[PDB]
């Protein structure tokens, strides 16, 4: 998985 | 009881 | 005789449409309410609730409630309804104390341990469980914070087990004179009188009509008709439009569009995520001429 | 295990200007083409916020026990993701309890628990000369966590630790705040390229996450990321250096806004009503524009 | 100005719609959406004397 | 009269099933001062006390 | 007459705060120090409205 950014995936479970 | 009278949880115990 | 302004030109609807999410599961209506363990007061439980019918009829079976009260809804609603962000807080307190289970009230649990908002929207159930929670010598597993410096804010749950100073000497962490646990258990027998008897509270929290939806109410969706006059009802949204196809790109948090005068004026479907227009039937001036009635 | 550094050059502390920033959206209501007024806990505008640096020439490891207030504007103006996540609670230690959020660099874990919180709380990343891979190797802010009611790791993902040098790349910014037991955070990413200092613009920050944590939060604390390789040596507290970083902490207060709404929904300028007496004449205008 | 000041006044009759006047929303289809007649009453009584 | 209304000393050994003030909310006891203040005590039975 | 008549109005204009217009008090200090914000909101909209 390569987010867009971290700050991202704080909302993703 | 999980504690004698008057101290613990048990402090209101007569 | 003359010219009359009459009312503006009416179009009544003429079908009924309804559209919730795609949603199969029961919510878990034994967990919560036919839990084994309840939590303490001062230790209360929160748990989310999301992706599941709230059919409440299937508590008619097991379930009987001494208090049951709705806040920013009316009972009669929730069947037609879409529940936005739900929580079930889940705890034990005396009988004397569900009345402070409510917004604006004082008492020690209202203050030490569970504090509702003053705008709270929800619903407050609490039910007797002295066969359950209580037992021959006592049962003592149950504790409610009896000693705090401040009031807790709302939705603020205290666990800290540092020694209450009741007095001007410190306690330096030790039991003493004027120094108490702050803590203090419960004393729950089935030989108590009503009012020092065992109450399980379950407090639900919700916010309807701003936000998608996930919990929903046991109402069947119909088909989308697009480009006549019907009565909607998009997520417990009700109203009465024309609704069309929509250029607007909804934002992912966003569920509902709104105009300078604050009316619903678009919508996501919940079933297919497209964006959908909402135009009133009724428009036009209508004028009526006319000469004299004695005349004609 | 606990790390008290050392080495660190003492430095008076820098403040800066934000311009616009701050802004996020209010509600969860689509508007377009539309001036919207609301009153929340804003960012005021053109406000003094404080400057925090991350940097070794100097060598500076900025992680102070900041007050919390009614609510944080976070920004930080990152190229090699030093900033991994902060800390919020009340003593920081194991009597109360405390929200953990940070980036381990694989997960994002959330965590409201009673930790007994290092003094100097710190990630590490190692660097290996030999197939020249950066690792995250350290993770010590806290020494023990209890009795805990709130538990959240994230999906997967990569993450590059490797310490780049150049410009600032990419600015986060954040919004926090803690109201009726629920932690709101909204954020926004924007690519950059820049020095030194935080860029004016606008960005309106988005909803991210609500955190129903229920707990009490005064101070906070950002957590932050260091580098070791063989060009530091010495023990645990000496031989580490800091990639180049900063961030800026400013604090909300209830203010009404005048939000202006594009053709596409997106909120693209604002008005802080109370700034002067010329931002009141547009808030009661409705209009960005005086005559 | 003329026509100016009636265009004013009619939209200033047409965003005078989204005050609450002291009832919990401006939204007719919200307040009977959640509320049965008679609090929904109360409400819409109050809109209707705004 | 003369005297500090601190109710959180009942919080030890009462247990009220029956607590409502008419004019005035009761979260704002603490930060007032009471004028005549008369205290009013008999026995009824539990059906009576509505 | 002009002069009287721009002063009267101005003087019945801070004479008519008294009013309570319905509400239990016309004094808004009054009004927040004895109640919640909830029952606080209604009296404080009547005095609004009037
Ligand atoms: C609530 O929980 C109790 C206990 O888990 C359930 O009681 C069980 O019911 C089944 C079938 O009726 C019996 O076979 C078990 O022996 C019961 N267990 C006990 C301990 O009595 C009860 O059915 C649950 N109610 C609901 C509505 O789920
Ligand atoms: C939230 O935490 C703060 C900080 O611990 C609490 O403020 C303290 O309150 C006590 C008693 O009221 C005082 O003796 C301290 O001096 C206060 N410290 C500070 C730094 O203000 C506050 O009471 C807590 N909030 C709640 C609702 O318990
Ligand atoms: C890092 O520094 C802090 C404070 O400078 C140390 O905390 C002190 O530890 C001593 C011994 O355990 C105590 O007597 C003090 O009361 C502590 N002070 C505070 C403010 O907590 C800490 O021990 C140091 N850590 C290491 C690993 O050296
Ligand atoms: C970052 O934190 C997460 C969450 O604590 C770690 O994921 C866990 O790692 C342990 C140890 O390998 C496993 O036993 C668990 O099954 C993992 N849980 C999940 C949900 O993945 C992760 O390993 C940490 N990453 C780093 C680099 O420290
Ligand atoms: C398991 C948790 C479900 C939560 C659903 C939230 C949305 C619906 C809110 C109202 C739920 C109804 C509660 C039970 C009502 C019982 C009625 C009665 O017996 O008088
Ligand atoms: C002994 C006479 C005291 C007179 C006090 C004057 C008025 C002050 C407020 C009245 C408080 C009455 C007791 C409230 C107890 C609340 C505890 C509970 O809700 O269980
Ligand atoms: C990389 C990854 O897992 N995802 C999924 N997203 C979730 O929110 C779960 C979205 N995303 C981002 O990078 C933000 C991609
Ligand atoms: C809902 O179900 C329908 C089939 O009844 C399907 O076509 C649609 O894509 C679904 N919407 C979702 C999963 O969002
Ligand atoms: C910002 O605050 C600091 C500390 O209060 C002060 O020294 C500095 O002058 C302030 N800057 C401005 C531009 O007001
Ligand atoms: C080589 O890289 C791997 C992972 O990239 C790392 O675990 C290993 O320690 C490195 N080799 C040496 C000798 O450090
Ligand atoms: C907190 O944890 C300690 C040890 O883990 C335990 O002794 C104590 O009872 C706990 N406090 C609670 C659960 O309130
Ligand atoms: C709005 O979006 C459309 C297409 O989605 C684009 O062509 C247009 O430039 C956008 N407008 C603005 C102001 O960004
Ligand atoms: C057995 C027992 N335990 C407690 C805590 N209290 C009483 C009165 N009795």
């Amino acid at each position: 998985c390569i987010p867009l950014d971290w700050t991202c995936m704080i909302a993703c479970a | 009881c999980p504690y004698v009278a008057g101290r613990x949880t048990c402090l209101x115990c007569a | 005789k003359g010219i009359y302004q009459t009312s503006n030109f009416r179009v009544q609807p003429t079908e009924s449409i309804v559209r919730f999410p795609n949603i199969t599961n029961l919510c878990p209506f034994g967990e919560v309410f036919n839990a084994t363990r309840f939590a303490s007061v001062y230790a209360w439980n929160r748990k989310r609730i999301s992706n599941c019918v709230a059919d409440y009829s299937v508590l008619y079976n097991s379930a009987s409630f001494s208090t049951f009260k709705c806040y920013g809804v009316s009972p009669t609603k929730l069947n037609d309804l879409c529940f936005t962000n739900v929580y079930a807080d889940s705890f034990v307190i005396r009988g004397d104390e569900v009345r402070q289970i409510a917004p604006g009230q004082t008492g020690k649990i209202a203050d030490y341990n569970y504090k509702l908002p003053d705008d709270f929207t929800g619903c407050v159930i609490a039910w007797n469980s002295n066969n359950l929670d209580s037992k021959v010598g006592g049962n003592y597993n149950y504790l409610y914070r009896l000693f705090r410096k401040s009031n807790l804010k709302p939705f603020e749950r205290d666990i800290s087990t540092e020694i209450y100073q009741a007095g001007s000497t410190p306690c330096n962490g030790v039991e003493g004179f004027n120094c108490y646990f702050p803590l203090q258990s419960y004393g729950f027998q089935p030989t108590n009188g009503v009012g020092y008897q065992p109450y399980r509270v379950v407090v639900l929290s919700f916010e309807l009509l701003h936000a998608p939806a996930t919990v929903c109410g046991p109402k069947k969706s119909t088909n989308l008709v697009k480009n006549k006059c019907v009565n909607f009802n998009f997520n417990g949204l009700t109203g009465t439009g024309v609704l069309t196809e929509s250029n607007k790109k909804f934002l992912p948090f966003q569920q509902f569009g709104r105009d300078i005068a604050d009316t619903t004026d678009a919508v996501r479907d919940p079933q297919t995520l497209e964006i959908l227009d909402i135009t009133p039937c009724s428009f036009g001036g209508v004028s009526v001429i006319t000469p004299g009635t004695n005349t004609s | 295990q606990c790390v008290n550094l050392t080495t660190r050059t003492q430095l008076p502390p820098a403040y800066t200007n934000s311009f616009t920033r701050g802004v996020y959206y209010p509600d969860k209501v689509f508007r377009s083409s539309v001036l919207h007024s609301t009153q929340d806990l804003f960012l005021p505008f053109f406000s003094n916020v404080t400057w925090f640096h991350a940097i070794h020439v100097t060598k500076r490891f900025d992680n102070p026990v900041l007050p919390f207030n009614d609510g944080v504007y976070f920004a930080s103006t990152e190229k090699s993701n030093i900033i991994r996540g902060w800390i919020f609670g009340t003593t920081l230690d194991s009597k109360t309890q405390s929200l953990l959020i940070v980036n381990n660099a694989t997960n994002v874990v959330i965590k409201v628990c009673e930790f007994q919180f290092c003094n100097d709380p710190f990630l590490g990343v190692y660097y290996h000369k030999n197939n020249k891979s950066w690792m995250e190797s350290e993770f010590r802010v806290y020494s023990s966590a209890n009795n805990c009611t709130f538990e959240y790791v994230s999906q997967p993902f990569l993450m590059d630790l490797e310490g780049k040098q150049g410009n600032f790349k990419n600015l986060r910014e954040f919004v926090f705040k803690n109201i009726d037991g629920y932690f709101k955070i909204y954020s926004k990413h924007t690519p950059i390229n820049l020095v030194r200092d935080l860029p004016q613009g606008f960005s309106a920050l988005e909803p991210l996450v609500d955190l129903p944590i229920g707990i009490n939060i005064t101070r906070f604390q950002t957590l932050l990321a260091l580098h070791r390789s063989y060009l530091t040596p010495g023990d645990s507290s000496s031989g580490w250096t800091a990639g180049a970083a900063a961030y800026y902490v400013g604090y909300l207060q209830p203010r009404t806004f005048l939000l202006k709404y594009n053709e596409n929904g997106t909120i693209t300028d604002a008005v802080d009503c109370a700034l002067d007496p010329l931002s009141e004449t547009k808030c009661t205008l409705k209009s960005f524009t005086v005559e | 100005d003329v026509v100016n000041q009636n265009a004013q006044a009619l939209n200033t009759l047409v965003k005078q719609l989204s005050s609450n006047f002291g009832a919990i929303s401006s939204v007719l289809n919200d307040i009977l959406s959640r509320l049965d007649p008679p609090e929904a009453e109360v409400q819409i009584d109050r809109l209707i004397t705004g």
